[PDB]
């Protein structure tokens, strides 16, 4: 009943540290927004809790287990949606969306019609003739429609016109509503005061403040 | 005021030459100071007689199957045999040029810093000109070494200089083709390919011409180098015939480099599908997708060059012997198929799209072996093929193919453990090191260099046992003991399960 | 008349990727440059730069073709791409000098000024950069130059509220001194308290141009 509890996470990058005692717990329903300046942590953080990088101490329980050595059993049920999107040049608009939404707990056919349609992407298309903003909503789209009971967005509408990111909070606002923890790390704060209640702010890799809006 | 095409382009050689400053020295190197130190030098003790290289000059024009690979023989005089052995030079300088070319130009261009660039007050051509300068420049500067070492010997003076100018002029006719083919494809894959399937029907073309009445020989770059007949009697005038080429050639590129969107090439791209079919839905069908022209390419070469090494052979004692030898070559194309499909691993971790995967139901195994499974496959499956053409063909050549067929196959697969030691070191190296993976390419190129080099030049039979393609057994009669690979199978496991232990206790940064 | 598009057009494959624009921007003005996500601004501003071959209409950049004077009015000119990528190997500093140098001009004085005030820290290699970071150095490298015409494409992108307040007072300082800047936003906060005159394109062709 708690998806996300770090407690004293620390991180050395070689000279530099990245963390210093981050404090975060989400509460099973809840849209968490994760704010802070540039060159924070609000990434490490991320890659720290997906398994990719290795935490130098303190408690992290993702859904109730270690990111490290569980980072298999718990990716069935987890959404990300990198910061900066890269994706292959040779598949497709329409291929990359199956190909990611089949590796996490599986893709919904009633939903991903839908958002084709609401993004108004074009799913046969090289893409490598993406402009930025319909690279984007490959991800977004590819996210959105599967069976995660946990978001890890990252910075996830930099590259969309103000109708776009419309039509995304409304989307965020109804998947909500099916009980989709959700954990928005972004830089607008337009978006997370429409969406997301009880902030957390991080300063240099330590908490400075959290609580609710 | 004052804007030409070509500004900016010394500005952006001086930025390429800093970029490889420790790769062209030791390739320039390499091919030019062994020529007056190594094969010239051991001539000296292997023929020490004017009376005994009239024997070897007459065993080589009397088989077909020796002068295939290397070319002929027009006197009994020094330099001619001890330089005979080096007309290998001319196809690696232009792999050299061509590699060199394609990755200033169009490898960068592909990565985005083209914009980067281009929006500065740097001309149009200011990169094509850097690049084709700086691959110009290392062609003319081995040459003249070799030849300036060249002219420290007993030999005759005109052959070196027409030796060097020839080198330097093989190198020149490649990088034109180099050029040209950059401005192809917005993949620097499919330029790379199309740069190098030129240079493979120009060996091919070679080697059929010069194994029969030689008629065939004028039609390929490769072949104008050797009727300049160094030692021989030289025809100087064939240069212009290499020289009058790259100026076509070279003229072409910009002519195609004129009106051509920096980022695209000549075709338009093409709408795919809207779905994944039922079998993109998991990291081998992902690694699959993205390898199958590759594979499919490197198989048809290879089954296209065994069908006339298997055929050139025959027009046991020698048979055997060329066989043998005919195969190491095979045996050092596969282990550079291996190690180019085995970086796509740095490439795409490199690339952050590692991340995006790893973010998901797959472990830092069942991506690992994605990339080392198709590695370890599409050579071990492009040489037996190839094996399997040389030995039909020979079969067929002789009369019967029944009989020297699981033969000649049993040849192409015992080289496979010393093609798969290089998937290994790639391996072993992408978990310890991740930035330092692309040092593969060098140690591959070092045993080759030892294997070439290394007999000839006198070194002890304990420095000439650390390459593995001199390890691999014989097969017919005797002479098999099985032993060496065992040995090497256990290497490349051991390389293979070091580097997979070390990469599931890492940070994927 | 810095810019003078009268009918721009430009077709990749069958893409009609831009079918008749009509941008117009004076001296010594900003001026927006908005649209949706498929509108044609990043081709536009390719096509200005001597990058994208218009196959078509009437361009006209400072004067001349951009396409045959390329090389030439580049001296003027400042571009922050929409995606920026830097070389891996070199640092900030590193990098911000090179791209001085190959521009033949810079002010160090005013380097040295955007570099205390956007916080960027010049000696790490660029590999190491949080992408906000990274895309300072784009920042700090085009506003720093002697260009009189930045034909910036999305420059607050990855970048804090604050970082974002500096650089909207760096672009006012700008255009108070004789800097002309043609920006394309997506963010409505910015081009509200920036420029005047906004243009907007749909599928290729101008919508709506006019005061703010
Ligand atoms: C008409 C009738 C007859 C028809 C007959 C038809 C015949 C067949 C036709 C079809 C064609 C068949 C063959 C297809 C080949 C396709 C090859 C290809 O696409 O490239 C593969 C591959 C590159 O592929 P890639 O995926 O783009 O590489 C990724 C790299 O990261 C990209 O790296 P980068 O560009 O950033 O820079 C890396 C580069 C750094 O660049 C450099 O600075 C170049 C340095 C080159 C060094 C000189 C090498 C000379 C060889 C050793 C000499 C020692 C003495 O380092 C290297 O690449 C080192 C290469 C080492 C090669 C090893 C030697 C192989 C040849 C041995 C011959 C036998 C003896 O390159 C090679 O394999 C080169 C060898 C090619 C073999 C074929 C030659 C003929
Ligand atoms: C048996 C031999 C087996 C071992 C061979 C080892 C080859 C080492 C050279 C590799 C290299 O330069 O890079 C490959 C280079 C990769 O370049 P890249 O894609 O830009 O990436 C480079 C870094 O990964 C990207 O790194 P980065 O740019 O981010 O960082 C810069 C880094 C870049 O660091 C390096 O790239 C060099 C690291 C060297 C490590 C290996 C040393 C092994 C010593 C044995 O700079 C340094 O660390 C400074 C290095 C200082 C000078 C090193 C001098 C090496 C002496 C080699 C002695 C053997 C000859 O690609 C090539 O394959 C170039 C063409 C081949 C060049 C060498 C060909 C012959 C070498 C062996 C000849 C031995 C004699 C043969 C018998 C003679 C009989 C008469
Ligand atoms: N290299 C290319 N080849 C083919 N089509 C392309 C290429 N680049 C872009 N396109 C397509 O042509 C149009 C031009 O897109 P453009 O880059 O102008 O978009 P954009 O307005 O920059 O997007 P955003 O505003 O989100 O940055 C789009 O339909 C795009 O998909
Ligand atoms: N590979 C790395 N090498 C060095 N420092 C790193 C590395 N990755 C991250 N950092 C450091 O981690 C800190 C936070 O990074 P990140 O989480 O991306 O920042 P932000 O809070 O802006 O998202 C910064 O000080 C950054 O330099
Ligand atoms: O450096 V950032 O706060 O744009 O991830
Ligand atoms: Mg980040
Ligand atoms: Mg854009």
């Amino acid at each position: 009943q708690v998806p996300i509890e770090i407690r004293g996470l620390t991180k050395h990058f070689g000279s530099v540290r990245a963390l210093d005692g981050l404090d975060l717990t989400v509460r099973e329903g809840e849209v968490h927004g994760f704010l802070g300046p540039n060159g924070a942590g609000k990434s490490t953080t991320l890659r720290i809790l997906l398994g990719l990088v290795k935490a130098d101490g303190g408690s992290v329980r993702l859904l109730g287990g270690d990111p490290w050595t569980d980072a298999v059993d718990l990716h069935r049920h987890i959404a990300y949606v990198p910061g900066d999107v890269t994706l292959w040049p040779s598949l497709t608009g329409g291929e990359t969306i199956d190909l990611l939404a089949r590796m996490r707990g599986g893709i919904d056919n009633a939903r991903r019609a839908e958002l084709i349609e609401r993004f108004g992407l074009d799913p046969t298309k090289k893409a490598r003739t993406y402009s930025k903003g319909n690279r984007q909503k490959v991800s977004l789209i590819s996210a959105l429609s599967s069976h995660a009971t946990l978001l890890l967005l990252d910075e996830p509408s930099s590259g969309l016109d103000p109708l776009m990111e419309n039509v995304f909070q409304q989307c965020i606002g109804e998947a909500r509503q099916r009980g989709v923890t959700v954990l928005l790390s972004s830089h607008i704060l337009a978006e997370t005061e429409a969406l997301c209640e009880k902030v957390t702010i991080i300063r240099a890799g330590k908490t400075v403040e959290s609580g609710s809006l | 005021h004052r804007g030409s095409g070509f500004t900016g382009t010394l500005g952006l050689l001086r930025l390429y030459l800093r970029r490889d400053r420790v790769s062209l020295p030791l390739w320039v190197l390499l091919l030019s100071v062994p020529l007056a130190t190594v094969y010239i030098a051991s001539v000296e003790t292997v023929y020490p007689d004017r009376s005994a290289r009239a024997a070897a000059a007459a065993a080589i024009m009397a088989s077909p199957a020796q002068r295939a690979l290397y070319g002929p023989v027009y006197n009994d005089s020094l330099g001619a045999v001890g330089i005979w052995k080096a007309g290998m030079f001319h196809t690696l300088i232009a792999v050299a040029v061509i590699l060199t070319v394609i990755r200033h130009t169009r490898a960068d261009e592909e990565s985005g810093r083209a914009e980067l660039i281009d929006s500065t007050v740097v001309g149009r051509y200011a990169n094509l000109t850097g690049a084709l300068l700086l691959s110009f420049g290392a062609s003319i500067a081995t040459g003249a070494i070799g030849a300036l070492g060249l002219l420290a010997t007993d030999v005759a003076p005109a052959g070196s200089v027409a030796f060097g100018v020839a080198l330097a002029a093989s190198g020149m006719v490649f990088t034109a083709v180099a050029a040209v083919a950059a401005q192809l494809s917005p993949s620097a894959r499919f330029t790379r390919a199309v740069a190098f399937a030129v240079l493979g029907t120009a060996f091919a073309l070679r080697a059929i011409g010069d194994a029969g009445s030689g008629t065939l020989s004028w039609c390929s770059p490769l072949g104008w180098s050797l009727q300049v007949r160094p030692y021989a009697g030289e025809r100087w005038w064939v240069l212009l015939l290499s020289l009058a080429t790259a100026a076509v050639l070279t003229v072409l590129a910009y002519r195609l480099r004129a009106g051509r969107d920096v980022g695209a090439g000549l075709i338009a791209e093409r709408p795919g599908a809207g779905t994944a079919g039922p079998m993109l839905s998991e990291p081998f069908g992902l690694a699959w997708r993205l390898n199958r022209g590759s594979l499919l390419l490197w198989t048809v070469g290879l089954c296209l060059y065994g069908l006339v090494m298997g055929s050139v052979v025959h027009g046991g004692a020698l048979e055997q012997a060329f066989l043998a030898l005919a195969f190491t070559m095979i045996g050092m194309v596969a282990a550079a198929f291996a190690v180019s499909l085995t970086l796509r691993l740095h490439q795409e971790e490199t690339g952050l799209r590692a991340e995006t995967l790893l973010a998901g139901a797959v472990s830092r195994t069942h991506w690992l072996a994605s990339h080392l499974a198709m590695a370890l496959a599409g050579s071990a499956v492009a040489t037996l093929i190839s094996g399997v053409a040389a030995g039909l063909a020979y079969g067929m050549t002789v009369g019967d193919v029944g009989g020297k067929l699981p033969t000649v196959v049993g040849t192409a697969a015992v080289q496979l453990p010393a093609v798969w030691l290089l998937s290994a070191v790639t391996v072993g190296l992408f978990g310890l090191a991740p930035r330092f993976t692309p040092v593969a390419w060098g140690v591959l190129v070092g045993f080759i260099a030892l294997y070439l080099l290394g007999s000839l030049a006198g070194f002890p039979q304990m420095l000439l046992n650390l390459e593995p393609f001199a390890h691999i057994p014989r097969v017919g009669g005797g002479d098999f003991t099985a032993v060496p690979l065992l040995w090497l199978l256990a290497i490349d496991a051991a390389l293979i399960t070091l580097g997979a232990m070390a990469f599931r206790r890492r940070d994927v940064r």
